[PDB]
RNA sequence: GGUCUUGUAGCUCAGUCGGUAGAGCAACGGUCUGAAGAACCGUGUGUCGGCAGUUCGAUUCUGCCCGAGACCACCA
RNA sequence: UCUGAGAGUUUGAUCCUGGCUCAGGAUUAACGCUGGCGGCAUGCCUAAUACAUGCAAGUCGAUCGAAAGUAGUAAUACUUUAGAGGCGAACGGGUGAGUAACACGUAUCCAAUCUACCUUAUAAUGGGGGAUAACUAGUUGAAAGACUAGCUAAUACCGCAUAAGAACUUUGGUUCGAAUCAAAGUUGAAAGGACCUGCAAGGGUUCGUUAUUUGAUGAGGGUGCGCCAUAUCAGCUAGUUGGUGGGGUAACGGCCUACCAAGGCAAUGACGUGUAGCUAUGCUGAGAAGUAGAAUAGCCACAAUGGGACUGAGACACGGCCCAUACUCCUACGGGAGGCAGCAGUAGGGAAUUUUUCACAAUGAGCGAAAGCUUGAUGGAGCAAUGCCGCGUGAACGAUGAAGGUCUUUAAGAUUGUAAAGUUCUUUUAUUUGGGAAGAAUGACUUUAGCAGGUAAUGGCUAGAGUUUGACUGUACCAUUUUGAAUAAGUGACGACUAACUAUGUGCCAGCAGUCGCGGUAAUACAUAGGUCGCAAGCGUUAUCCGGAUUUAUUGGGCGUAAAGCAAGCGCAGGCGGAUUGAAAAGUCUGGUGUUAAAGGCAGCUGCUUAACAGUUGUAUGCAUUGGAAAC
């Protein structure tokens, strides 16, 4: 909502991403890429989850699955 | 006070069939007018039909109009429906939450592949006993001809099954309704003895939880958002907790007020048209095709099996039967949903005729009530309209 | 609004200009004074603003100030 | 977390009993394996003073079921009086009701006993209860209520629980009390304070 | 009142009978619980009389323990 | 509630007075490579958004809807 | 007596400097994820943006004219105040925009300040008069409103009188930038009511009034003090500095006017800059301190903007008035309204922020003799896993161990797992039935008695009665009170750092990804499956304040080789001073004096079935003082 424009990691296996859409971001430090610093969260906004995180619901917007 | 508005007398949730501004529209402006004269919770109109931008000067309509327009005899959830170019949506999906029917035609503005799509409608969906009103006498001419047209109209009702000789034709200048002479309000006059006759008011129990057809929204000065509807069953009572059903996510809510018409009830019973003021809402929030419960009650649903007969061309159908990748729209008392298409095993087309068993699934969760004569068309015409038969997700 | 700054206008508007015609009742007076330096004049300003002073029209602080200001002058013979 | 569940299993893992010895003895060759999926013949190789501090903790409140945030308070609580308060804090642990029902005879089960005092049929001074973490002096009476004195199941367990010399109870009244501060001996010899006690400044 | 929510509180205290309580007070005169109206009282009753030769009115609460001081049968004899 | 606009191969996009699926990258056999680049052609996939007439035809003409992109209707 | 834990992280490997990360709490927290209760507490970061509605300050015929009306035949009784007139309107709530200041706080003085209203003390309440709002008529226009006139009240306005006193001038006498006083002069109070009494006369009570005169209170000011960053900010300042003459405040002040002098300030830092409500306090640390000044409390400001002015005791006033206006809105076009930083409520925004909730019960504020009445103060109630507390989701029995996951892949054996099944039992809660709160033991009010001048009692003082006060409540609380295991775990992680591994797939892709780091094809670092290990109606995410970070080192660091001793020197100031004498005695510390709020800390406990807490008792800091000291 700022005029600053940043880098973030699109979270985990895939995306739901629509290429001016908003959503929300996420801390997290990445060491594999230099100068990088930001994440963004999946399942939010526009997005649909982590898909099949079947071990982990937070933050996904995966919510707490059914059987 | 508000000016509480009153019920002394069963509310029925009446609509209009025919086509707009042939006296149509001026019918429901001038059976106002007279009434103020010699009528309570029975104002007068002139000019009325409108509260919205750009929708005044242009003479045909957008948008529907729920008002309340009573007598000594019977109230009425007066609504104006269009039929119009992109707008007969509003009249089609109207003629099911519209309880009662009048068919309004002109002595000057003929009979409208609008009238026809109208009286069609009304038979497939079911209801029974019509009445029409001769409009627009105000120009001479009018004994004899008034046979001929009655002839043609009886003809129209009789392509589908309505009453027909029985039911009656009142004649009627809406012209000279508006202006006032006595023997011109006995027109109207004689068109309210034809229509409380064969026409009832249908009671509709206040014990169910509710359900509602939503119709419009506003967001008030400095309360809130209030939504307006056509209450379905039930009550609508203090603080009620309620959830926002069909189309969309589960939402509950409070209640933060009430009206009929921007007149509150003191008690919104089955069948009553509130707009309930709510605890922290938008009109975003909600648009016209959904729907409200009270919870424990009727669920979103997408997939259903449909036992449906279909209406062949003649009821107006595509000019070409339909597939499966097909896609019409439902007519489900406020929306036309677009759905999939799984006829019956024994159906690949349903040709004209062919009471068929289709499974189809929809684009929503949409709150589904088994048994709702919902209707289906598509291009501008219409193929099939019936009632709900097997709850699926 | 209130019912009570209202009427209080409404009631102390005529008393103000009351106010306004005694006040510079005694305004000419101190000018006559500063031309009619004598005792006459200081009876008479001290009998007039006798009422202010008592009143809040004037105080018995800033009264005694002109007062004893010009008193002082006065005692210049 | 209110409930455990299964206690055996966690024996399984820390090789201990809540009881003397009975928790694991023999049923068709009882075998004390830690639970899971990942280990028979493997022994022990990853143990740190981190990870014996979370064992010791474990022990002690696997015997004793106290939760994070009502162990925490318990100990600040302590915390606030001045002395060697090591073992009066322990003394205190075991003032808690349950501790009490289970020590007192009556209760052969420390999950009977913080059951049955949360239902609060037990009678006690001018008040009746249904939480179970409430702390005794010595010398403090108990009595049970009418509407369980009768039970068999509560006429065996007030039969049989374990007992404390340093409590008493008239079985012919079944009304006991927590007589005296006992003594450390009186308790378990297995858990470790410094290590705890010293753990426990974080916030 | 203080004190958590069903269980009302107030200390007792002298402050001008004009300005909010919790403002600026006068003096502080012991407590009563007004939760319980049998006795919390554990004022001093000195100071009491000292802002009372000198202009003071109270609240007809403290009218209750003023009859309990019978505060006529002592300031009477300022008044005398 | 409709409309203004989007729907094509794997992505996106082309679509002679309609004629099919056509462009860029994905894409990998084979070349190289201190290792793999960058770099050379390969490839191939194609119901052309979903339904309705239709000429040696409706993907292009259109009818309807769906949803991606903009507006018209709170409300003197 | 208080009271402080470290883990790793640069190589072939070592040592050492260093950072870096980790490992904690804190939140107004927000996210995911799901979410029982009970309690306790709180709940727009945003725009001092826009804002329907109500509410958020009225009282007072016993202050009155009049008005209106009622009962009564009338006479009158009786009612209601639109109007007058008085007090409350400057209380309060919000907001902190804003400011670098005497602001905040602290010490302080006010020989220079005010303080309507109690309290102290009394001097009294004498003589008139004029007046209109109202009401009326008519004008005026749709309105806004305005305008002209007929008639009145009052404790509503002006004089008349006295004036204890008081205020002043004036001479004298008092005293350590003042007072006490002697003497002259000047000059000033109101009003009636009720109630009793008495034929009356007159008195008496009492409402109210006028003055002195205390208090008490505030307000105001002053000041040291201490209270951000900024030297990639050094010259600054003209009522300005100083003096008069005058205005002049509430009072002191160029505070202002004139007038007369040129002065005043500075690197021990002006000016300049960004930010800003403050204080008690709030969390983190062992602390100094950091950290912020959530919430709340007290000081100060602010009410749409920018101006005014009355008003009184008080405003240039957040629901005052007027002005220029922003801008919305109304109008007929002639004119106007408005200002939620009162409440909830809405819109905008955000990541987001509870009900357009009830009660005068109680507290309270006010006014009212009296009843009274209000009171989006106040108390409540409600949403919310926002926090915190308490507490669920059954107790025992019960296996070579149910099936079955899962493996081993051995076909076992185990795990899963007393966990299961199965029984005995269990009912807070789910769920009955009812009892059934205090809070009101206040307070008015009428009696009762006693008290007291006044006696002529009214009226004023003590004790009893009951009239009676509730949103809460019905609930709280209780009833071997019914039924009923019924009514109820998700969540994270499992290479090392640091707890927590089997299997699959898969192979530097996918991806994990606080740090070292795992993936280029046998993954205890990917994902899933199982298991393990974690907390639990929560669990994780993220944020930040701090811990660790003594990671600037007064405490508690150095300057040879890991930056680190400027080339050197002179060098004012400054910092830093040999010894024994004396005096002073600042600091210095002690001893005493008051202050430094509440709250909260800390400790003591009462009530919290234990709780959180709330109270309860004190505690301490420093300031300022008194008293020493002689050690430095």
């Amino acid at each position: 909502t700022n005029g600053f424009e940043v880098l973030t990691y699109i979270p985990g296996e895939g995306h739901n991403l629509q290429e001016h859409s908003v959503t929300l971001l996420r801390g997290g430090r990445v060491k594999d890429l230099p100068g990088v610093r930001y994440h963004i969260v999946r399942g939010t906004l526009d997005t649909v989850g982590v898909e099949k995180r079947r071990q982990q619901r937070s933050a996904y917007g995966a919510k707490k699955p059914k059987a | 006070a508000r000016e509480k508005f009153d019920r002394s007398k069963p509310h029925v949730n009446v609509g209009t069939i025919g086509h707009i501004d042939h006296g149509k529209t001026t019918l429901t402006a001038a059976i106002c007018t007279v009434l103020a004269k010699e009528g309570k919770s029975a104002a007068t109109r002139y000019d009325q039909i409108d509260k919205a931008p750009e929708e005044k000067a242009r003479g045909i309509t957008i948008n529907s109009a729920h008002v309340e327009y009573s007598s000594d005899k019977r109230h009425y959830a007066h609504v104006d429906c269009p039929g119009h170019a992109d707008y007969i949506k509003n009249m089609i999906t109207g003629a099911a939450q519209m309880d009662g029917a009048i068919l309004v035609v002109s002595a000057t503005d003929s009979v409208m592949p609008q009238t026809r799509e109208h009286i069609l409608l009304a038979r497939q969906v079911g209801v029974p006993r019509m009445v029409v009103f001769l409009n627009k006498c105000d120009i001479a001419t009018d004994e004899e001809v008034q046979e001929l047209v009655a002839e043609e109209v009886r003809d129209l009702l009789t392509s589908y099954g309505f009453d027909g000789k029985n039911t009656p034709i009142i004649y009627g200048s809406a012209l000279k309704a508006l202006e006032g002479d006595p023997k011109w309000e006995a027109k109207i006059h004689d068109l309210m003895n034809a229509v409380d006759e064969w026409i009832p008011t249908p009671e509709r129990e206040v014990d169910k939880p509710f359900l509602l057809a939503i119709e419009d929204t506003m967001t008030i000065t400095g309360r809130g958002t209030v939504v307006t509807g056509r209450v379905e069953r039930g009550e609508l009572k203090v603080g009620q907790e309620i959830e926002i059903v069909g189309l969309r996510p589960i939402r509950k809510a409070v209640v933060t007020g009430i009206e009929m018409f921007k007149k509150e009830l003191d008690s919104a019973m089955a069948g009553d048209n509130a707009g309930v003021l709510l605890r922290g809402v938008d009109r975003k929030e909600v648009e016209r095709g959904q729907v409200l419960a009270k919870p424990g009650s009727i669920k979103p649903h997408k997939k259903f099996k449909a036992e449906i007969y279909a209406l062949k061309k003649e009821e107006g159908g595509r000019h070409t039967g339909f597939l499966n990748g097909y896609r019409p729209q439902f007519y489900f008392r406020t929306t036309d949903v677009t759905g999939s298409i799984s006829l019956p095993e024994n159906t690949e087309m349903v040709l004209p005729g062919d009471n068929t068993s289709i499974t189809v699934e929809l684009i929503a969760p949409i709150a589904c009530e088994k048994g709702s004569k919902f209707s289906i068309r598509e291009g501008g015409r219409t193929v099939g309209a019936g009632s709900v038969t097997e709850v699926l997700e | 609004n209130i019912k009570s700054n209202e009427k209080r206008l409404r009631q102390n508007i005529k008393r103000n200009l009351n106010n306004k015609g005694q006040k510079t009742k005694l305004k000419t007076n101190v000018k006559n004074f500063h031309k009619e330096i004598n005792l006459d004049n200081l009876g008479n300003v001290y009998s007039q603003a006798d009422r202010l002073a008592r009143k809040g029209i004037i105080s018995t602080n800033r009264a005694r100030r002109l007062k004893s200001r010009n008193v002082a002058v006065l005692n210049k013979t | 977390m209110k409930y455990t569940g299964s206690i055996f299993k966690r024996s399984r893992r820390l090789g201990f009993s809540l009881l003397e010895n009975n928790k694991e003895f023999s049923k068709g060759k009882k075998r004390k394996t830690i639970p899971g999926q990942h280990g028979n013949r493997f022994r022990s190789s990853t143990m740190s003073g981190y990870a014996q501090q979370l064992q010791e903790k474990q022990r002690m409140q696997y015997m004793y079921g106290i939760t994070d945030k009502q162990f925490r308070r318990l100990f600040r609580l302590v915390l606030k009086q001045r002395g060697n308060l090591a073992v009066n804090l322990f003394r205190v642990l075991e003032s808690r009701l349950d501790n009490i029902v289970y020590r007192m005879g009556f209760a052969p089960t420390r999950r009977s006993a913080r059951q049955l005092v949360n239902h609060g049929h037990v009678l006690l001074n001018d008040r009746t209860v249904d939480t179970p973490s409430i702390i005794l002096n010595p010398g403090d009476k108990v009595r049970l209520k009418a509407k369980t004195i009768k039970i068999p199941i509560v006429k065996a367990a007030s039969e049989s629980g374990v007992v404390s010399p340093f409590v008493e109870t008239n079985n012919k009244t079944f009304e006991g009390t927590y007589v005296r501060f006992p003594e450390r001996s009186e308790l378990p010899a297995g858990i470790n304070e410094s290590y705890v006690v010293e753990w426990y400044k974080r916030l | 009142r203080m004190g958590r929510v069903h269980y009302p509180t107030y200390r007792i205290v002298a402050v001008d009978s004009r300005v909010k309580r919790d403002g600026k007070y006068i003096a502080l005169i012991g407590h009563l619980n007004p939760a319980l109206k049998e006795n919390k009282c554990k004022i001093d009753e000195a100071v009491a009389l000292e802002w009372l030769n000198k202009g003071a009115k109270p609240t007809d609460t403290v009218r209750s323990l003023f009859s309990q001081t019978g505060l006529w049968k002592k300031f009477v004899e300022s008044k005398k």
